[PDB]
């Protein structure tokens, strides 16, 4: 992806 | 020395007040941001409310036997007399929760409701020495404990994918396709200033509670371990935001064991 992202 | 510079930053919005305190430098309450304590959207997202579409249990008693469909749905409840989390519990691979609804049968005071009871936990938002704000616990957290949920704003894979300020995204699914992130950029509640940690003592866990659409998981904190009064709190952020944020900072959470420094 393009942006940071938090996840499980 | 410490200065409390927030009597409570959630203006009555929770059970408890979260106090803001700042034994670091000159620097007021954060007030870059709305705090609110459940999610919002900005563009609809058409989430399914249908009453008729909840999967609901029928259950007699407390929702503590080994029948009540709703605990059937999360595998088991996963829920002690307590509302912590049996030690069964996989933290490693956290289960979907599906927690009782207002369809189902059984009272408002069943064992399988936790989550939608909201923060209880008292929280303090500081000022850290070296990762900005962070977020501590004043009172002892046993193993297994609701903490917060991540709050924030509803927007799509897409939409997350174009907003520049984006160390406040949390995807809600990891797959690829029709797939949904909460923002807590410009909405957020306390857990926005939950820092990074390679070793945490908190896990976010996939909950159900007033509907069940699948693509509209909400994101709740439970603790992975008893947390000491003063303790800050940590999760893993996980490998999609050190992949981009990796090339730019180095982790300070400090591990022995940390993977990103
Ligand atoms: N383990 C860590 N090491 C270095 N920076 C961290 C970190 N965990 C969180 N951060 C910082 O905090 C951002 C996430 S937002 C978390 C709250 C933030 N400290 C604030 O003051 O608003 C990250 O992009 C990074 O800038
Ligand atoms: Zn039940
Ligand atoms: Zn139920
Ligand atoms: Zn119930
Ligand atoms: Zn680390």
């Amino acid at each position: 992806k393009q942006t940071a992202r938090k996840s499980t | 020395v410490e200065r409390i510079v927030s009597r409570d930053i959630a203006r009555g919005y929770e059970r408890i007040p979260i106090p803001c305190v700042n034994a670091v430098d000159s620097e007021p309450c954060p007030s870059n941001y709305k705090y609110v304590s459940q999610n919002c959207v900005t563009s609809p997202m058409n989430i399914d409310r249908n009453i008729t579409h909840l999967q609901y249990c029928v259950c007699i008693d407390d929702c503590s036997s080994s029948n009540c469909m709703c605990g059937q749905l999360s595998m088991r409840c996963w829920y002690d007399k307590d509302g912590r989390l049996l030690p069964e519990f996989n933290m490693a691979e956290p289960p979907l929760i599906f927690e009782c609804n207002h369809a189902c049968s059984c009272w408002r005071n069943c064992r399988n409701r936790v989550v939608q009871n909201g923060l209880r936990a008292r929280l303090q938002l500081y000022r850290t020495r070296d990762m900005g704000w962070g977020v501590r616990s004043l009172q002892d957290i046993p193993p297994g404990t609701f903490v917060c949920e991540y709050v924030g704003e509803l927007i799509s894979d897409s939409e997350a994918d174009v907003r520049e300020e984006d160390s406040y995204l949390f995807d809600l699914d990891n797959k690829d396709g029709e797939v949904y992130c909460i923002d807590a950029r410009f909405y957020g509640n306390v857990s926005r200033f939950i820092n990074h940690h390679c070793e945490p003592n908190l896990v976010p866990v996939r909950v159900f509670m007033a509907h069940q659409d699948l693509r509209f998981p909400r994101i709740a904190f439970f603790s992975t371990r008893l947390i000491e009064a003063g303790e800050q709190l940590g999760f893993d952020y996980g490998e999609r935001f050190w992949d981009i944020k990796g090339k730019l900072f180095s982790c300070r959470c400090g591990s022995p064991k940390c993977r990103h420094s």
